[PDB]
């Protein structure tokens, strides 16, 4: 894309016909502090205090961090487990052996006192 | 940090000469030289002192009146 | 980039049409205006500062035809073009205003969207001649 | 209050009777095309004095029965005990 | 990639053009509580179905692979099931694998841990007693056209006449749901045949529905275990959906952060040759290439 | 073949040319040295290390990297106009020269 | 190459579309409205001939009369445009910027905005 | 939600065919620059 | 730790980012251009052949 | 809020959906070895993600490190729930 093939008779890493960029066209660095990109929640000093406490008291002890991971797994399991079971049990309340036995006992009482 | 208005910090309008900026910086420096406000003053004057830096800062702002 | 100086209108036009730049800045200069001396230095500084434009300087005295081709009225003139279409034009010597115009044109063009196959370079007069056959041609066919 | 009140109507399912014959003789108009096709197949097979054993009216009748029971079966089940939907879904 | 619907082969599966197959599922929708969304079995329905099976269906058919205590905690209690099963008798000759455990030598009352055996000792005895045909075992009857609907449709559907050219010999009956539309079962379910314990009216569709529910309940991978497994599927799907954002964060965001590099290339003209490029290089497969490739 | 020329022009030359221009490359990077040659080809590596200057393969790899650094991070990447123009500056005649010279050199040596 | 009935129905609706399309000059709209009335005239005559109905020829001449009265009203309204300070190009009677016009430019009648 | 800081509407559209670079607003009250006036006066 | 947690995630909004970039530039441009034509041809031909085979089966089964 | 974040991210200027530089850009390391000359005339970077991908939190970096640990922990916790 740039030029002809170059063989090993040039002896210099950069051939003389390769153009260089003068310093006047180089992008100068910015040497000041830009404003931080932070959200509303994390800009709260209380949240920063919580993060500092969490770091210094749990993150710096790896087995305590492993306990933290175990707690996260516990929360994951219970979040994915409890509501589905609750709605499943609430959906089939009338399809229960207790209801069937209640109906059977009522019919037996009626037939007995008939 | 947070977004800062250099002209408001130096107490000068946008169409102010360089010597006006120098005088404003000196007046504000006599007072707060011996923290945060002095740092803001220093940053604003450092940006607005260089003509190229001041021009680049002015181009990005696209100021509103008032 | 770097200023390309020209004294012949045909050579400069051929160079620009072969390059087909996306963003170009043309500096038309003449020797009657004493302020053209500072305009050369301003053009050089802005050319080395900016890399998205192609900076071409044309001497009107040695290439008078160029003036007529570019609708130059009062030298020094700085003509800013995008894809050969006139973005803007500045008359006079002032570096801050020239840099402001360059920055404004650059940001507006960078905020633009072009459908595929309709972003090719075009010649200058092509815009004037397109509207000429739309308005001037029919008017001349009615009055004359 | 409903549930603790007497029932106004006693269906024949609730009387321990099979309404399938009535439902069949009522779902027949829904499948008149298949019934006519089966009749035509039977008429065609009757005329041929000699026919391949592979040839039979079994498949038109299969289609007609499929349509009739498609009409019939679900509505009988929908009235049975234990076929009620759930509390929510 | 598209299949006809009027040739009797549902969805391209051929081999069942000799019977009615799609009534329960495709042509019409028979509602079963255990096959709906977040649905489960009806305990009373399964109870009545076992009553129907014990009083009528169990006199010819069997479920050898399964025992009576499948019904615990869902249809019956231990004591009531114990008496109900004890109403029937079993013999040592009934046992498929009569090891040293079964030390009886005569008839005895059945227990809830006994396999559900037919009154016959053998399949050949069943064939001899039933006019040459064998009452099919119900252990794997789920693999029939429309499964539970198959059982219901076979129990019903004795209301048609054979067409011209089809002859029904003695000892056989016309049933469109059976293979070749000729079955050796006389119509069993008549109105009021079984007196339910719960007082539910006993009609032919009701008894067929109950017995179908019971037989499907006894099945594997489609009975007494499917609803909880579907609920588990829903929970796992919710877990995967909720964990998707964190996986995206880690993988894709980390890669995009790692790929935010700055590169600079400079001119090096200090008179040092690239001997390391000319006289360098390694290859792990050199032991394969050497002596064979490019000589 | 002469009657089939428009179809071949539309669906072979222009297809690859459009894809290469979108990636910011030319037919150089797809026809001079193959992809399977730039990576894991001991014969090509030996010939290049024995005869070639580093900038050939280095520049081809640099163009590939400058595209794929962005492409891997966020897929569906179209290079801007200032890269596509640099790509389009190169014509097929110089590519033909390079391809023919390289093939002849490899054969002869 | 097209049947006359479909042709004339399409012609009437295309005339209405073109009337809406063209720039809003009162005289142009008047001319296009006259053309619309004439298209209705032709369509009525065609159906009168096809269906052997004598009332549609009456529709032709009644269209002539209605169009004549409407044209008189339009001429008077244009001359009224003269006396009021209005332009026959209605798009020049408002300050809503329009990209379809090359040279739309209005500003306040002030020589300068600021004094100090 | 109504944002009072956004005061744009169809009344304030300021897109013109002549100007390839759109103007800041629809008030055509733009004055000449100081260097342009000086250069034209010198001409 | 000095960079965005999720950089460049929804720049340009739903319409631009998701629709344009994902669908048009990745999905269509990298997959559908390559296989829409042969897949369409194969699907249509397979449907036609299956329909013909099923029609032969129908002729075999039904004689009227 | 999420709506505000979407509103700011909606106004970004992009080239066909990608945040890339509109002009050639060159950078030089002022402390580079003396045998390194000037920048060669090759466009090595199309993007500027080294500067655009920044939150400017150099006064609090351990907080972001802790947050990254927490996100990793949540992901690992889900995986470990399934493994359990
Ligand atoms: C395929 C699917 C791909 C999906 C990709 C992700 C979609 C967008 C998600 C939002 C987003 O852009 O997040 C980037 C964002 C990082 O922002 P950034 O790119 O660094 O922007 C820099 C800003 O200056 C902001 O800087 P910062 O310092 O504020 O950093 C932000 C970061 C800092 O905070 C953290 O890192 C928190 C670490 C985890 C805490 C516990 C979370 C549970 O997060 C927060 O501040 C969030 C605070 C808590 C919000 C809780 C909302 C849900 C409540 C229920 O990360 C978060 O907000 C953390 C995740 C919070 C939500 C997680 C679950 C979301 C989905 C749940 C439903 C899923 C249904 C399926
Ligand atoms: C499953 C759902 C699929 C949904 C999408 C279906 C296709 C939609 C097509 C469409 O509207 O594209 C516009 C749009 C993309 O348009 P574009 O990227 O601007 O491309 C502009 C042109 O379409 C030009 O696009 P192009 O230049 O990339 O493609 C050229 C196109 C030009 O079309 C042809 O050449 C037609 C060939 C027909 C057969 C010719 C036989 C030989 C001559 C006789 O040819 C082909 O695509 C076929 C390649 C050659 C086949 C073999 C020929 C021999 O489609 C999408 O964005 C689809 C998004 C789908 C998201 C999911
Ligand atoms: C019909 C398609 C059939 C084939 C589907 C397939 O195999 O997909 C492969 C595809 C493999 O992913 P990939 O091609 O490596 O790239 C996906 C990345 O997420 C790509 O990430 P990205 O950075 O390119 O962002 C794009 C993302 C952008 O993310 C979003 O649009 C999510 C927005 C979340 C809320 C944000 C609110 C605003 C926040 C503002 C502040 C920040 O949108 C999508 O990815 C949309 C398409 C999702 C895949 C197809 C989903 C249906 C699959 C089943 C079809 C049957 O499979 C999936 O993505 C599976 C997703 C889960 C499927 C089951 C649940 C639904
Ligand atoms: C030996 C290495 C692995 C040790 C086991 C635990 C790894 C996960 C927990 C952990 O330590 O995380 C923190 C570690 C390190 O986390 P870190 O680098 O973020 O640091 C945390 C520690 N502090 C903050 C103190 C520095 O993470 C990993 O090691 C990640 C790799 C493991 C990812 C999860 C794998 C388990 C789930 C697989 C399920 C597969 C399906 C089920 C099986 C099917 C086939 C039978
Ligand atoms: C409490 C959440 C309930 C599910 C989400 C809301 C669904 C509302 C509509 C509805 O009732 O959908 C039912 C549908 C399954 O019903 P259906 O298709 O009839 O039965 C399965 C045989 N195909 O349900 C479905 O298709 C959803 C199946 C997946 C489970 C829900 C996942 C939600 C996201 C996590
Ligand atoms: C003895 C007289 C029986 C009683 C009581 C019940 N069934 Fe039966 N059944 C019996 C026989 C001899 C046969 C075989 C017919 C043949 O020609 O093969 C059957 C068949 C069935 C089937 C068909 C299963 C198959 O293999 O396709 C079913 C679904 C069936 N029987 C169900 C069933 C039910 C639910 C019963 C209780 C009401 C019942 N049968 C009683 C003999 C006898
Ligand atoms: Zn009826």
């Amino acid at each position: 894309v740039y030029g002809k093939l170059i063989f090993n008779n040039i002896k210099e890493y950069t051939p003389s016909w390769i153009k260089t960029i003068p310093y006047s066209q180089v992008t100068k660095p910015i040497l000041r502090k830009q404003p931080q990109i932070v959200g509303k929640i994390n800009a709260d000093p209380k949240v920063k205090k919580f993060w500092v406490f969490l770091r210094e008291n749990v993150q710096y002890y790896p087995f305590l961090w492993q306990f933290f991971i175990l707690g996260t797994s516990f929360v994951w399991f219970h979040v994915c487990y409890d509501p589905w079971l609750a709605i499943y049990q609430a959906n089939n309340a009338h399809r229960s052996l207790e209801t069937a036995l209640t109906k059977e006992k009522a019919h037996k009482k009626k037939l007995a006192e008939q | 940090t947070q977004k800062l208005d250099y002209y408001a910090v130096l107490g000068v309008d946008r169409l102010a000469t360089a010597e006006q900026i120098k005088d404003s910086y000196r007046k504000l420096a006599m007072k707060y030289h011996p923290a945060r406000k002095f740092q803001e003053i220093a940053e604003a004057y450092a940006v607005l002192s260089v003509e190229e830096q001041r021009r680049a800062y002015d181009f990005l702002n696209q100021p509103s009146p008032y | 980039s770097r200023v390309r100086s020209f004294n012949d209108f045909k050579a400069a036009k051929t160079y620009i049409d072969t390059l087909k730049p996306k963003l170009a800045c043309l500096y038309f200069r003449a020797d009657w205006n004493p302020l053209c001396e500072q305009a050369d230095k301003d053009f050089d500084k802005l050319s080395d500062t900016h890399l998205e434009y192609e900076f071409v300087k044309i001497d009107i005295d040695k290439a008078p035809q160029a003036k007529g081709y570019f609708a130059v009225r009062c030298e020094p003139e700085f003509l800013l073009l995008c894809l050969g279409q006139e973005m803007t034009r500045q008359t006079g010597q002032n570096q801050r205003n020239l840099e402001h115009r360059l920055f404004k044109v650059q940001e507006y063009v960078k905020g633009l969207n072009f459908p595929a196959g309709m972003d090719t370079y075009e010649e200058f007069h092509e815009q004037y001649m397109a509207e000429h056959t739309q308005l001037d041609k029919e008017i001349n066919e009615w009055a004359r | 209050s409903s549930g603790d009140l007497p029932s106004a109507t006693l269906s024949m399912i609730q009387q321990g009777q099979d309404p399938k014959e009535l439902v069949l003789q009522h779902c027949k108009p829904n499948c008149l095309h298949w019934e006519q096709k089966l009749k035509r197949c039977e008429a065609k097979l009757r005329e041929l004095v000699n026919a391949d054993p592979e040839m039979s009216c079994m498949y038109p009748l299969r289609d007609w029965v499929t349509c009739v029971e498609a009409c019939v079966q679900p509505q009988i089940i929908s009235q049975l005990v234990g076929a009620q939907k759930g509390r929510i879904w | 990639f598209i299949y006809r619907d009027d040739i009797g082969a549902f969805w391209g599966i051929k081999g069942y053009e000799e019977l009615v197959t799609e009534v329960g599922t495709h042509k019409g929708h028979n509602y079963w509580p255990q096959f709906s969304f977040l649905g489960t079995y009806d305990s009373g329905s399964v109870r009545r179905g076992f009553q129907v099976f014990a009083r009528n269906c169990g006199n010819c058919h069997g479920m050898i692979y399964k025992k009576y205590d499948y019904l615990l905690d869902k249809a019956y209690r231990q004591l009531e099931l114990a008496q109900m099963v004890s109403d029937f008798t079993i013999h040592p000759a009934h046992q498929h694998f009569k090891q040293y455990y079964y030390q009886e030598w005569d008839e005895r009352d059945r227990v809830i841990c006994d396999h559900i055996y037919p009154p016959y000792f053998s399949q050949d005895q069943a064939k001899n007693a039933n006019g040459g045909v064998w009452p099919t075992d119900f252990s794997k009857i789920k693999l029939r056209p429309g499964g539970i609907n198959y059982i219901y449709n076979i129990s019903t559907g004795y209301h048609f006449t054979p067409p011209f050219g089809m002859d029904v010999p003695k000892g056989k009956y016309f049933n469109p749901y059976f293979d070749h539309m000729i079955i050796g079962m006389p119509r069993q379910l008549v109105d009021g045949l079984v007196d339910y314990d719960d007082g539910t009216p006993a009609s032919t569709p009701q008894m067929a529905y109950d017995v179908s529910n019971f037989i499907n309940f006894m099945q594997r991978r489609v009975g007494y275990k499917r609803p909880d497994k579907m609920v588990r599927y829903y929970m796992v799907f919710t877990g995967g959906l909720l964990i998707l954002p964190f996986k995206y964060f880690k993988t894709k965001a980390y890669y995009r952060n790692l790929l935010s590099l700055r590169w600079e290339m400079y001119a090096v003209r200090d008179g040092v040759y690239y001997n390391h490029f000319k006289y360098g290089g390694y290859n792990s497969r050199a032991y394969q290439f050497r002596g064979y490739f490019w000589a | 073949l002469r009657a089939l020329e428009p179809l071949l022009a539309k669906f072979i030359y222009r297809w690859r040319l459009d894809i290469a221009h979108q990636r910011g490359l030319t037919l150089e990077d797809s026809l001079l040295f193959m992809d399977r040659e730039l990576r894991r080809c001991y014969f090509f590596e030996t010939v290049a290390r024995q005869n070639l200057h580093p900038y050939t393969v280095l520049f081809m790899k640099k163009r590939r990297a400058r595209y794929y650094k962005v492409e891997r991070g966020l897929r569906g990447f179209y290079v801007p106009d200032w890269v596509r123009k640099e790509a389009e500056e190169r014509q097929l005649s110089e590519t033909v020269d390079n391809i023919f010279n390289w093939e002849n050199f490899v054969y002869r040596e | 190459m097209l049947t006359w009935i479909s042709f004339w129905s399409l012609i009437f609706w295309l005339i209405l579309i073109i009337l809406v399309l063209k720039p809003k000059n009162f005289i142009s709209i008047l001319f296009m409205s006259e053309l619309t009335w004439l298209a209705l005239y032709c369509l009525s005559l065609l159906f009168g001939a096809i269906y052997c109905d004598i009332t549609l020829l009456s529709i032709s001449f009644f269209i002539l009369g209605v169009a004549g009265l409407e044209f008189s009203f339009g001429i008077l309204i244009a001359i009224l445009y003269k006396n009021l300070n209005e332009s026959l190009n209605t798009d020049l009677n408002n300050n809503n910027n329009n990209q379809n016009i090359f040279d739309k430019n209005f500003k306040t009648p002030l020589e300068k905005i600021n004094w100090q | 939600f109504q944002d009072n800081q956004d005061r744009s509407r169809v009344e304030t559209n300021s897109a013109t065919w002549a100007h390839n670079l759109p103007k800041e607003n629809k008030f055509n009250t733009e004055t000449l620059e100081k260097q342009e006036v000086e250069s034209r006066i010198l001409k | 730790s000095n960079q965005f947690i999720n950089f460049h995630f929804m720049l340009g909004g739903f319409r631009t980012y998701v629709l344009e970039r994902f669908f048009k530039q990745v999905w269509y441009r990298r997959n559908i251009r390559t296989f829409w034509f042969p897949v369409l041809i194969s699907y249509t031909s397979g449907c036609i052949t299956m329909r013909m085979y099923d029609n032969n089966c129908y002729d075999y089964f039904y004689f009227s | 809020g999420v709506l505000s974040e979407y509103n700011q991210r909606l106004s970004k200027k992009l080239h066909k959906g990608h945040l890339v530089e509109d002009k050639p850009t060159f950078f030089v390391t002022s402390s580079r070895p003396g045998n390194f000359g000037d920048h060669i005339d090759f466009k090595v970077n199309i993007d500027n993600w080294f500067d655009e991908n920044r939150v400017h939190n150099e006064h609090e970096t351990d907080i972001r490190r802790t947050q990254i640990y927490t996100l990793n922990a949540i992901y690992y916790g889900g995986l470990l729930s399934f493994a359990r």
